Order: structure tokens, then C-alpha cells, then sequence
């Protein structure tokens, strides 16, 4: 019957908080108040990556730092070199329609998704360079949001499905399903170390899964609305959301608890994708807002604003070596800013 | 006309006519014209302006063509003279007329 | 009794070769090329001698000084046809007739008339026939000690300049022609004393003295009509003893050029100077707003663009002639000539044409595309790009700046009217070029109404609801459309009567024409069509708030 | 046509009752020609017509006055010679 | 019905996640600030870098 | 300019990548994108085959690739989803114009319908999207109506006060009962359309058969209405 594993639940959850205000013997700021605040970051505009068609709603960068990706609306999947606006492919698609795009770490395939239900890996390093489907991992039952490589066999996505996969490419199967999970399921961040990963959704509770245990570690329900983006902090021992009701948060794994919450009165805007900086200090965030902000990962001031867009940012990026960030908004254009 | 004081009108004459380099001079009968017509003097010399006095005059002249006698070469074969149509009594125009005093000189060549 | 040395053999005239003589009173000195110099004192002293006569002597190089000396009764002296150069010596004649004429001739090398030329040279009034000589100038003092009754520099083509200080000694002058003389200005002293001033055929003066330095001018003659407007000011053998209140001035002044300000009614000088502004900061901001705009130029805003550059052109020409109503304010007469034929005149009627044209092209085309873009909405491959617009906007450009030319070129002429429009409409030529620009302005106006109204045709639904936007369409579109038949039907009905030689109104009521209904467009055009829609609007806000304004 | 020999007649505007002011008035002799070519080479100025003229002058005059203090010249006898404001 | 496979499912699954251990936040606090202070001076945006360096012009 | 070997084959390769880019881009824009709407029963499956004769099951969108005129028309049935469309609409902002079938047959799932119409046309992202609204199966609403059941008023009771509006066109030969029903159910959906936003998005409603072959012209006319609509704000007409 419903009622007393409810209870029990009901039970065990007041529990869990009991213990995690027993834990909060004091915050972040209480703590960082004797640290200087870094002054105002100088960012500009070092590079306009246009010559997209349709308005960019994912990009990434590379593990070198050389080459990104942007995927559109239209079919096209971009390959650029950052140093010198070089197209250097351009991938047409089946399903106009994506919503994500990644790399193998070592460089060699990339991914994508969007409302066709299925996940498409290409390869790069073919033998006569001609760019075709690598593979079609078919399967999943709700749009498909979000692709991060393992490695270049295995590769973790997340969907509208409620339930993350993770598929062996040459194997091309349910690898593993992580369905522990309500509602649609749209950003994954792989640590330094690849053995978990976190994931947030529209049920305003992100979740730390791990790779082969098969099932959620924990759960972080400090939003209030539906989570758009998620990423580690650089250590891997924290990591922050952003969500519609345009409230960075910053949670850690260990504490089990939201860690710091950014927020500021003159924003109303949900956003739709965050990063830290290589050493972490500065979080980046996109807003439906046609600006993007950059805040003390400490303090949570304002420390700078980015304003090169003409439309909703939707896809954020930051160098492995943080040499320089990439932005890419519905306008169609991305754009480069160190 | 009346014999005796005459108005301006054309009447013939008989002009010589050479041209710039004949040694032989030509004589040909055209038309001139002469007579009289009133004439006034401004008794009030002063503040009044002077009254202008006209001389018989040309108001339609053609012209007529001639070849002479085999004159030296160098110079236009055919030369041409006046002839005198109707006349009336104005100013002398000094840039097309020489308006000058009692000369009496034959119209013959010498 | 009378002497007539014709045609002798003679070189040199001895001095004093006439004593002796005492009931001589003529002596003549014609067709004697062979002479060549006059000794001093050849016409010493003689009693009854009376008139001399020096008529071709084309040799004589100059006649010594004081050849004519100490002769009482000498009453008329001639030099016609002489190749002197030095100005003929007269000072020390000392005559006393009562009305001495004075006569140079057809002394096409003589260089110029010494200053003081006339000292000693008669008791009472004398006369000044100087025809066709070819003097450069005239030097200070040139007429001193004597009443002149009458000066004629008629046909002195040569000449170019006379000295202000020439009457200073001088009493008079009673009669002046200056006539082809082709002189710059009038001495400034000694007019005053002028009764009658004829100045027929002298193009090059330009420019008159004041109305007040005239106190004793009656019967003048000038050359330009405009200028015996400055005569307008209130204070048979022809028998008289008073002089008339006014004087009369020939030739009258023709219909062209009336005599006025070149800003007809006094209120038009307001109104202009408002019409200025307004034509000038908006159009400027339009031009400065889409200019500096971030985001990338579309085929409307570069028609915007081109079509508030034209009405900027046309509001720099409203302030170029407003300015010069300001400068030459009540007594535009003084400057007529000189302004309406120089570089000024020719200016603004090239801004009106090129300004005008160019604004016309512009609306017409404005109004195509957009029939285009509205008719064949659905094939959205057929929109015209920006390659198509720069292409027919140049065309555009070259045929406004072609038709403006010509004007200048000779078809027509800018100096018929102040204003400088091109009404110069004698020769067929120019009567076809004007018929031809106001029947496409006609043809612009027509050919925008049926665009639009074929846009209203094309947008209305028959079938679905359309009874409450069909409105809206119609009255903004029948807006637009008034503007531009206010803007063009007056102008051009009265332009197009008047271009066939049957003018309904008078020049001096056209500059309202100007004022009130020439730069409606001008003035109009940023307001309905730039400064109003969303995208200006919006581009304004930002440059506000870059500058903080907002 | 008749034109008389220019002679003394009254003055209609000056002449007042019992004050004769006499002004000599008439015709005499004109003529035009083509230039002869003897005379073209002495002349600076192309032409193409040499013209006689004659108008009669007082020759003989004296001073006189009338109402208003203005001198007048009473011609008493007049000749025809050269004619002298001619030129225009 | 599901229902009552769902309510067993989720009571299991906070089951589980309840007997992990938790660390008090101001270790947590103190070790990011260690690991954000010392790599501070190898980032590029902290302290910003000439163009002889910085290959982004 | 001075380059070296490999810039000046990596500036060739973006240069022909570019001018790939440019084609797609030539024929990218002479497309009209069309969402399509629905429910399960709204009958879309038709409309799908009926705009293709005028040309895995684990995927979640189709394709029709209709063209009328010479006018490429992209119609993109999005099935096999979530019944849930809050989030995966925003992919679809820049659509020319939304399509929504729903049947008037179903006495009520049609209420629900009209709260759905409600969802996308008060959409955040849709703000700016026409909507076409093809009333279904009308020949099944004509049975529905000439059987007598006389419960068009249990489920709706405004059709009790409702009366035709006099501005109907209805076909020659059919039941006053059937137009009132048809054009209630029309009203009812435009009330909700004129409620908020009409001024700036507009909604054109059609009465269709799941047999008619004319719905092609219909689209084709709505996307011509709505494209010279648009071209009119920005010139201000309206
Ligand atoms: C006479 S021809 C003439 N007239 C007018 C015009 C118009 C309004 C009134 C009057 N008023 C008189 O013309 C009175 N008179 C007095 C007597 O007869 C003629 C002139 C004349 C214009 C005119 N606007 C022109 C014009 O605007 N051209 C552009 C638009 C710059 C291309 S060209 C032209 N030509």
C-alpha cells in the first residue's frame, strides 16, 4: 500500500535534511570573506566564427583547444579551427533538428542529437576524408539533449526519456540505463575522473550518477524550476547548475548540499548554459538574456559582462587550458572572447 | 525730283573699281545716293542735351560681281562692289561709315 | 580762308607754319598718311581759326606737346583714325569759346588718358567725344578745371577700368554714355552731378551706386533691367523747366524679373528659415541613426539612406538661398546680376534638379519594391537583394546627376529667375527638357498611387476577416499618397501651364509655391517614412543609451 | 521731296512779344559711297563706305537772354559745313 | 498497479543514497579555496597575459 | 598577402566549404518550415498523406517535403514524443507558421483540445507564430449532429445561447444544426485565439475532410497571408 512507504520516505527524507542542517556549521561566505575579490575581467571579442545558416543551439570545444564544433538547425555540423575562422568541416545531417555535440577526448569522432530519438556518431580521421555516419545508436525514446565521450568506444548521453545511456559504440547497444530519474534529462559533465557524472532536468533535482555502480549516488533538489546546464568544478569535487528562474547554484558532492547560490534582482531570465574557468574562480552563464555573465565563483559578484550577441545565448564553452571561452546565441554566430 | 533742293534718294554714278594688286583700273555705272532732308542746331547750348543732325544713308545694299581683265594671279579670280537700293537720312555709324567733310574728290580713278 | 591739305607728300608739319594767317576758320588734316609728326606750336596763334579737323593719318606716331596753343576761338578739334600713342596734348589751347568740343577717334593704339589731361585747356563748358578708342584705363583727376558738360566713352571695348577719384577736380559730368565699354563700376565721387546716364550694351557693370548718389538722374538708359528697379524709390523738342519726381529708367524690367527681394512677402522669410531647419536636423539624424547602426543594412534602410541624403541636398539649398535673402536683404537689386549669373545661382539650381530627381527615383522605387516584396511574398527567392538596389540606385544616382547638368551645359540656363530654377524655356530644347522631367515626376506620382493600390488589392482578403485592418492599410496608404499629390500636384500643374508658354501666375507669387508646397516631401519624407518605424526608433535608443541619455 | 534752304524763322518756345529769338532752320547736301581704293590703304580701320555730310551752323551769332536769366545764342546768319554731332 | 512499484522503487533509492556519509561544509569550503588559490597563477584570465603569450591577438 | 603552404590549402578547403554553405544556404531560404501539430485522434496522419501526393519506429519526427506551386513547403509531424511539449516547442520559434488539426467529432476530448490551443498560442517562444487550425472529420460531425443525440449541449451549454453568426458561408444543402455546431466550435477556438496577442499573431481557421484534396491550396494561401502580414509590420501598413 501507498501510505507507509510514503511515510517511510517522507521519513527518510527529513531525516536526510535534519542531517545536512546538522552539517551546515557555516557557508561559503562566511568563510571567504577574507579573501580580496579579483577586479572587473577585461573580456573582449577576439574572433567571429559566422557563416552559420541557422541559429546555433550547441557548440563544444576540443580537447586541444584547436578545433570546435557548432551544430544548428539546419543540418550542419561545423567544424571550425578557432585560430583562424577555417571551416574546417562541415558535416550535413539527417534530422534538421540538434541539440547537442561532442568529441571523442582524443579528437577523432564526434556526436550529435536532437528530436530523431537518435544519437549519431561521425568519424574525422577516415581514409578518403569523406565525413560519413560512423554509427546510428538508435534506442532511446525521448529527444536526445546532451553527448559526452568516456573515451572513443563509449559515450554517455542524456535524453527526453527520463533515463541516460550509456552505449558502447562498437557494440552499439544498452550498455548501461540509468532511469532512477523523472523528468526530461538535458545536461551531462564528466569529472577529471571519469568514473561519475551528474545530470540535471526539468524536475529541478540534479543527480550524481556513476558509471558502472549503474544508479544514482545523489540527489540535489535546491532549485526551484527546471535545470538547463550543469558542470564540474575543475577538481571534481563541486559543480553548478543554472536554471529558469535565473539562479546560478553551486552544490558539492561531499557536503551533499547546495554549497552557494548566485543570484541578482535584475535578472529574470532563465539560463541555459555555465562553465567554469581552469582554475575556477570565474563561472561563466548564459541567459535567455542576450548577454552573458561571468561571476566570482566565491563571491558571487558580478564580475563582468559579455554583450557581443543579438539573440538568446544558448551554448557555452571554455578551453581545456582556459586560454579563451566560446559562446554561441540564436543569431547564428559564435563567438570567441578571452 | 524738284531741281532745286532734292530729299535723299539713290541716283547713279559712275565708280571706278580695282581690286589690290590690278594695274588697270575699271570703271562701272551703279547706284549712290544723295540728297537733303532737315537739319536742326540747339539755340539753348547748355543745360539741354545736343540735337543729333542725320546724313543721307543706306538701309538695303547688294552686291554685284565682276571678273577683270586677267589681273596678276595670287588674289581671288571674281571681285565685288555695292549697289544701292533705297536710302534715308541717319546717323553716320563710325564703325560702318566714314562721315567726313567737304572733299569734292572726283569719283573717276585720276 | 579754309585749308584742305589732302593727300600731299609731307612728313613733318613745321612749327608755326600757319603764321601769318588771320581769316582762317577751318582747317582740315585727312588721307595724309604720309605725315608723321607734328612739331610743338604748329597751330601757335590764330585769330578767327575755329575748327580743326585731323581724320587719317594712320603713321602719325604722336603730335608734339603744345601744338594747339594760346588759340582763343578754337572751337571743335578732331583726331580720327591715328596710330598716336601718347595721348594728344591740349592743356595749353587756353580757349574761351563758350561750347568746345573735344573729339578722339578710332585711336585704336592709344594706351591711356593722362591724369590732368584737361588743365588750362578752356574757360567754359566743354564736350568729351572719346569713341572707340582703345584706352586701358582712365587715371585719377583725368578731367579737372572745367565744366563737362557731356562725357561718351561709347565703344571703348579696351578699357577696363576707370579711377574713383577721375570726377574729383571736375564739375559735372551732365551727360555720361558708357556704353560697350564693358567697365567693372563707376567711379564712386563725382556722380551726383549727373543728369542723364546711359549705359546700353555694359554687360560687365554688374554693380550701380546707391540710389541716393543719383539725386540729379533723370533720363537714364542701363543695360540690365533689374537694375532701374533701384529708380522705384519716391524722393516735341521737350520743353521743360522742372525735372520729373522720379526718374524714367529703360529698359523696364521684364517678367522675369520683377522688382523685388529674391524672398517675395515679408512672412516667406520666416517661413523658409523654419522649412530650413526642419529639412536640415531630422534628415541629418536619419543619415546619422542608419549610418552607425550595428546590424546589417537592408534594401529599405539603404533606400532611406539615399532618400534622406536627397532631401538633405534639397534643405542645403533652401539654406543656401535663405542665406543669401538674409544677405542681401532690401536691396537685392545690387546684387542681382552678380549673384544670379556667378557660381552661387548655378549651384542651387543644380542641388534643386539633382536634389529633386534623385528624391522622386527614390520614392518611386521605394514604393516598387515594396509592391514587389508584397506581391510576390509567398516566392520568398524573389525578394530583391541588396546587390539589385546598389545597381539601380547608382543608375538612380546618374540620372539625377546627368539631368542636373545639362543646365549647366546649355539645354537650359539657371540665371533666367532668382530663385535659379530652370525656367528658361525660349529655345525648343529646353521647352522638351522641361515638359519631359515634369511629365516624369507626373509619371513617378501615377506610377507609386498604382503600386499602391495594388498592394491594398493584393493584401486584402475577400473571404476571411478583413473589415478592421483593411482600414488601417488604407488610411496610412491614402496618407502617404496625399503627401506626396500635396507635394507634387500644385508644382507641377502651374510648372507644366507655364512650361507651354501659358503662365497662370506671376514670378513674385511663385516663391510661395517654393515655401508652402516644394519642400513638403523634403521636410515629410524622414517623418512618415524613416523616423516613425520600429527599426529607426530602436536604433535611436541605443545611441541613447551609449550616450546615456536614454 | 521738299525740304527749304535753312534760314531764320521764330522760335515758338522763347520768343517772347516784341523779343525776336531767331533759330536757323532747313537742309543742305548728304551723300554715300563706297571707299575708293586710293583712300582704303590710308585708313587704320577696314571700311567699306565713305559718306559727304553737310549741316548748316551759325556762322555769324550774338548773345541774348530771355525770362529766367539763361544765355541764348541768336543766330544772325548760318551756313552749311560739316556736320558735327553726327557720330553714334 | 505501478503505483506501488514506483513508491517502492523511490523508498529504495532513498534508502540508499541516505547511508552516504557527508563532510562538514567548512572542510569543503577550505578545500576549494586551497585548490582555487593554488592554481591561481597558472590560469589565463585571472591575471591576464601580453600578446606575446596570448596567441588570441 | 604572405602565407605559408598549409594556411593557404587550409584558406582553399574553408573557401570550398563556404561556397557548399552558400548553396545550402540559397536553397535553405526558399523553404518554408511548417510544425504540425495534433492529437492522437486529430486525424494528422491524413493531412501528412494527402500533402504527399503532392510530393524506425524508435525515431520521433517525419517528413513530408510537400511543394504547391512551385513553393517548397517542410511540414515536420513531430511524433513519437513525450506528451509533453513545454520545452522541446522552443526548437520551433522559427517556424513560418504552426499547423493544428483537431477533430470535431470527439465531443470533448475536443475541450481538451481547446486547453492545448491554449498552451501554444499563449506560448512564451511562440509569441510571434501564426497558428493554422484545420477542423477535422467534419462529415463525421455532420453524422454526429443529423443522429439527434442532443448532447452538443451536456458537454458545451453556451450552445444553447449560441446562434449563427450571420457573416457564415455555409456549402449549399446541409442542416442548419450541423453549421451552428461547426461554427460554435469555430467560435469557441477563436475566442480563445482574439484573447491575447491577436494584433500581433493571427489565427486562420478552416473547415476540412480527412478526403479533401484542396487543403494544399489552403496552406499555401495561409503562408501567403502570413508572409505579406509580416512584410507589412516592418513597412508599417498595419
Ligand atoms: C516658365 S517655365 C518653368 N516654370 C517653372 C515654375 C513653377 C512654378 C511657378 C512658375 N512661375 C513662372 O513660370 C512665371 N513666369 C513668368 C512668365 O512666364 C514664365 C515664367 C514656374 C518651373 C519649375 N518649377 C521647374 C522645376 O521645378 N524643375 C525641377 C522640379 C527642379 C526639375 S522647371 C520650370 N520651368
Amino acid at each position: 500500500e501507498l501510505d507507509q512507504l510514503r511515510q517511510e520516505a517522507e521519513q527518510l527524507k527529513n531525516q536526510i535534511r535534519d542531517a545536512r542542517k546538522a552539517c551546515a556549521d557555516a557557508t561559503l561566505s562566511q568563510i571567504t570573506n577574507n579573501i580580496d575579490p579579483v577586479g572587473r575581467i577585461q573580456m573582449r571579442t577576439r574572433r567571429t566564427l559566422r557563416g552559420h545558416l541557422a541559429k546555433i543551439y550547441a557548440m563544444h570545444w576540443g580537447t586541444d583547444s584547436r578545433l570546435l564544433v557548432s551544430a544548428s538547425q539546419d543540418g550542419k555540423l561545423i567544424i571550425w579551427d578557432s585560430y583562424t575562422t577555417n571551416k574546417v568541416h562541415a558535416i550535413p545531417l539527417r534530422s534538421s533538428w540538434v541539440m547537442t555535440c561532442a568529441y571523442a577526448p582524443s579528437g577523432n569522432y564526434v556526436a550529435c542529437g536532437g528530436l530523431d530519438n537518435i544519437c549519431s556518431i561521425y568519424n574525422l580521421k577516415t581514409r578518403e576524408g569523406n565525413v560519413r555516419v560512423s554509427r546510428e545508436l538508435a534506442g532511446h525514446t525521448g529527444y536526445l539533449s546532451c553527448c559526452r565521450f568516456l573515451d572513443d568506444n563509449q559515450i554517455v548521453t542524456s535524453s527526453g526519456d527520463t533515463t541516460c545511456a550509456l552505449w558502447d559504440i562498437e557494440t552499439g547497444q544498452q550498455t548501461t540505463t540509468f532511469t532512477g530519474h523523472t523528468g526530461d534529462v538535458m545536461s551531462l559533465s564528466l569529472a577529471p575522473d571519469t568514473r561519475l557524472f551528474v545530470s540535471g532536468a526539468c524536475d529541478a533535482s540534479a543527480k550524481l550518477w556513476d558509471v558502472r555502480e549503474g544508479m544514482c549516488r545523489q540527489t540535489f533538489t535546491g532549485h526551484e524550476s527546471d535545470i538547463n546546464a550543469i558542470c564540474f568544478f575543475p577538481n571534481g569535487n563541486a559543480f553548478a547548475t543554472g536554471s529558469d528562474d535565473a539562479t546560478c547554484r553551486l552544490f558539492d558532492l561531499r557536503a551533499d548540499q547546495e554549497l552557494m547560490t548566485y543570484s541578482h534582482d535584475n535578472i529574470i531570465c532563465g539560463i541555459t548554459s555555465v562553465s567554469f574557468s581552469k582554475s575556477g574562480r570565474l563561472l561563466l552563464a548564459g541567459y535567455d538574456d542576450f548577454n552573458c555573465n561571468v561571476w566570482d565563483a566565491l563571491k558571487a559578484d558580478r564580475a563582468g559582462v559579455l554583450a557581443g550577441h543579438d539573440n538568446r545565448v544558448s551554448c557555452l564553452g571554455v578551453t581545456d587550458d582556459g586560454m579563451a571561452v566560446a559562446t554561441g546565441s540564436w543569431d547564428s554566430f559564435l563567438k570567441i572572447w578571452n | 525730283k524738284e531741281p532745286l533742293r532734292p530729299r535723299c534718294r539713290p541716283i547713279n554714278a559712275t565708280l571706278a573699281v580695282e581690286k589690290e594688286g590690278c594695274p588697270v583700273c575699271i570703271t562701272v555705272n551703279t547706284t549712290i545716293c544723295a540728297g537733303y532732308c532737315p537739319t536742326m542746331t540747339r539755340v539753348l547750348q547748355g543745360v539741354l542735351p545736343a540735337l543729333p543732325q542725320v546724313v543721307c544713308n543706306y538701309r538695303d545694299v547688294r552686291f554685284e560681281s565682276i571678273r577683270l581683265p586677267g589681273c596678276p594671279r595670287g588674289v581671288n579670280p571674281v571681285v565685288s562692289y555695292a549697289v544701292a537700293l533705297s536710302c534715308q537720312c541717319a546717323l553716320c555709324r563710325r564703325s560702318t561709315t566714314d562721315c567726313g567733310g567737304p572733299k569734292d574728290h572726283p569719283l573717276t580713278c585720276d | 580762308t579754309r585749308l584742305s591739305l589732302a593727300y600731299l607728300p609731307v612728313k613733318v608739319i613745321p612749327s608755326q607754319a600757319f603764321r601769318g594767317l588771320n581769316e582762317v576758320i577751318k582747317i582740315e588734316i585727312s588721307q595724309i598718311d604720309s605725315l608723321e609728326r607734328i612739331e610743338a606750336n604748329a597751330f601757335d596763334n590764330l585769330l578767327n581759326l575755329s575748327e580743326i579737323l585731323i581724320q587719317n593719318t594712320k603713321n602719325l606716331r604722336y603730335i608734339e606737346p603744345g601744338a594747339f596753343i594760346n588759340l582763343p576761338r578754337l572751337k571743335y578739334l578732331s583726331i580720327c583714325n591715328t596710330g598716336i600713342r601718347k595721348f594728344p596734348d591740349v592743356t595749353k589751347v587756353f580757349s574761351s569759346e563758350s561750347n568746345f568740343i573735344l573729339e578722339i577717334c578710332d585711336n585704336l593704339h592709344i594706351t591711356t588718358i593722362p591724369g590732368n589731361a584737361f588743365q588750362g585747356m578752356n574757360n567754359e563748358s566743354v564736350t568729351l567725344k572719346l569713341y572707340g578708342n582703345g584706352f586701358e584705363e582712365v587715371q585719377s583727376h583725368a578731367f579737372n578745371g572745367t565744366t563737362l558738360t557731356s562725357l561718351e566713352l561709347k565703344e571703348n571695348v579696351h578699357l577696363e577700368k576707370m579711377h574713383n577719384g577721375a570726377f574729383r577736380g571736375a564739375t559735372g559730368p551732365k551727360t555720361l554714355d558708357i556704353s560697350s565699354t564693358k567697365l567693372q563700376a563707376l567711379p564712386s565721387y563725382g556722380l551726383e552731378s549727373i543728369q542723364r546716364l546711359i549705359a546700353t550694351s555694359s554687360y560687365s557693370l554688374k554693380k550701380l551706386p546707391s540710389r541716393e548718389t543719383f539725386v540729379n538722374l533723370l533720363e537714364a538708359t542701363l543695360t540690365y533691367p533689374i537694375h532701374c528697379c533701384a529708380f522705384r524709390n519716391l524722393p516735341d523738342y521737350e520743353y521743360g523747366f522742372c525735372l520729373p519726381k522720379t526718374p524714367r529708367c529703360a529698359p523696364e524690367p521684364d517678367a522675369f524679373n520683377p522688382c523685388e527681394d529674391i524672398m517675395g512677402y515679408d512672412f516667406l522669410r520666416v517661413l523658409i528659415w523654419l522649412i530650413n531647419i526642419l529639412a536640415i536636423m531630422g534628415n541629418m539624424t536619419v543619415l546619422f541613426v542608419l549610418l552607425t547602426s550595428r546590424y546589417k543594412l537592408t534594401v529599405p534602410r539603404f533606400l532611406m539612406c539615399n532618400l534622406s541624403f536627397a532631401d538633405f541636398c534639397m534643405g542645403l539649398y533652401l539654406l543656401l538661398i535663405a542665406s543669401v535673402d538674409s544677405q542681401t536683404k532690401g536691396q537685392y537689386y545690387n546684387h542681382a546680376i552678380d549673384w544670379q549669373t556667378g557660381s552661387g545661382c548655378s549651384t542651387a539650381g543644380f542641388f534643386t534638379v539633382f536634389a529633386s530627381e534623385l528624391s522622386v527615383y527614390t520614392l518611386t522605387v521605394i514604393t516598387l519594391e515594396r509592391w514587389h516584396t508584397i506581391t510576390y511574398a509567398i516566392h520568398l527567392d524573389q525578394k530583391l537583394r541588396l546587390r539589385h538596389a546598389i545597381l539601380i540606385m547608382l543608375g538612380g544616382w546618374l540620372f539625377s546627376s546627368l539631368i542636373a547638368m545639362l543646365p549647366l551645359v546649355g539645354v537650359s540656363n539657371y540665371m533666367k529667375v532668382s530663385i535659379c530654377f530652370p525656367m528658361d524655356v525660349e529655345t525648343t530644347l529646353s521647352q522638351v527638357y522641361i515638359l519631359t522631367i515634369l511629365i516624369l515626376n507626373v509619371v513617378a506620382f501615377f506610377i507609386i498611387c498604382a503600386c499602391y493600390i495594388k498592394i491594398y488589392f493584393a493584401v486584402r482578403n475577400p473571404e476571411l476577416m478583413a473589415t478592421n485592418k483593411d482600414t488601417k492599410i488604407a488610411k496610412k496608404m491614402a496618407i502617404l499618397i496625399f503627401t506626396d499629390f500635396t507635394c507634387m500636384a500644385p508644382i507641377s500643374f502651374f510648372a507644366i501651364s507655364a512650361a507651354f508658354k501659358v503662365p497662370l501666375i506671376t514670378v513674385t507669387n511663385s516663391k510661395v509655391l517654393l515655401v508652402l508646397f516644394y519642400p513638403i516631401n523634403s521636410c515629410a519624407n524622414p517623418f512618415l517614412y524613416a523616423i516613425f518605424t520600429k527599426t529607426f526608433q530602436r536604433d535611436f535608443f541605443l545611441l541613447l543609451s551609449k550616450f546615456g541619455c536614454c | 521731296q521738299d525740304c527749304p534752304e535753312c534760314t531764320l524763322q521764330e522760335n515758338p518756345f522763347f520768343s517772347q512779344p516784341g523779343a525776336p529769338i531767331l533759330q536757323c532752320m532747313g537742309c543742305c547736301f548728304s551723300r554715300a559711297y563706297p571707299t575708293p581704293l586710293r583712300s582704303k590703304k590710308t585708313m587704320l580701320v577696314q571700311k567699306n563706305v565713305t559718306s559727304e555730310s553737310t549741316c548748316c551752323v551759325a556762322k555769324s551769332y550774338n548773345r541774348v537772354t530771355v525770362m529766367g536769366g539763361f544765355k541764348v545764342e541768336n543766330h544772325t546768319a548760318c551756313h552749311c559745313s560739316t556736320c558735327y554731332y553726327h557720330k553714334s | 498497479t505501478a503505483s506501488i512499484a514506483q513508491a517502492r522503487k523511490l523508498v529504495e533509492q532513498l534508502k540508499m543514497e541516505a547511508n552516504i556519509d557527508r563532510i562538514k561544509v567548512s572542510k569543503a569550503a577550505a578545500d576549494l579555496m586551497a585548490y582555487c588559490e593554488a592554481h591561481a597563477k597558472e590560469d589565463p584570465l585571472l591575471t591576464p597575459v601580453p600578446a606575446s603569450e596570448n596567441p588570441f591577438r | 598577402c604572405t602565407l605559408s603552404a598549409e594556411d593557404k590549402a587550409a584558406v582553399e578547403r574553408s573557401k570550398m566549404i563556404e561556397k557548399q554553405l552558400q548553396k545550402d544556404k540559397q536553397v535553405y531560404r526558399a523553404t518554408h518550415r511548417l510544425l504540425l501539430l495534433g492529437a492522437d485522434n486529430s486525424g494528422k496522419s491524413t493531412i501528412v498523406k494527402q500533402m504527399r501526393i503532392y510530393h524506425v519506429k524508435t525515431s520521433g519526427i517525419f517528413e513530408t517535403k510537400f511543394q504547391v506551386d512551385k513553393v517548397n513547403f517542410h511540414m515536420f509531424d513531430v511524433g513519437a514524443q513525450r506528451d509533453e511539449r513545454r520545452k522541446w516547442i522552443q526548437c520551433f520559434n522559427d517556424v513560418t507558421a504552426i499547423i493544428f488539426v483537431v477533430d470535431s467529432s470527439d465531443y470533448n476530448r475536443l475541450q481538451e483540445a481547446l486547453n492545448d490551443f491554449k498552451s501554444i498560442w499563449n506560448n512564451r517562444w511562440l509569441r510571434t507564430i501564426s497558428v493554422i487550425l484545420f477542423l477535422n472529420k467534419q462529415d463525421l460531425l455532420a453524422e454526429k449532429v443529423l443522429a439527434g443525440k442532443s448532447k452538443i449541449e451536456d458537454y458545451f451549454p453556451e450552445f444553447a445561447r449560441y446562434t449563427t453568426p450571420e457573416d457564415a458561408t455555409p456549402e449549399p444543402g446541409e442542416d442548419p444544426r450541423v453549421t451552428r455546431a461547426k461554427y460554435f466550435i469555430r467560435d469557441e477556438f477563436l475566442r480563445i485565439s482574439t484573447a491575447s496577442g491577436d494584433g500581433r499573431h493571427y489565427c486562420y481557421p478552416h473547415f476540412t475532410c480527412s478526403v479533401d484534396t484542396e487543403n494544399a491550396r489552403r496552406i499555401f494561401n495561409d503562408c501567403r497571408d502570413i508572409i505579406q502580414r509580416m512584410h507589412l509590420r516592418q513597412y508599417e501598413l498595419l
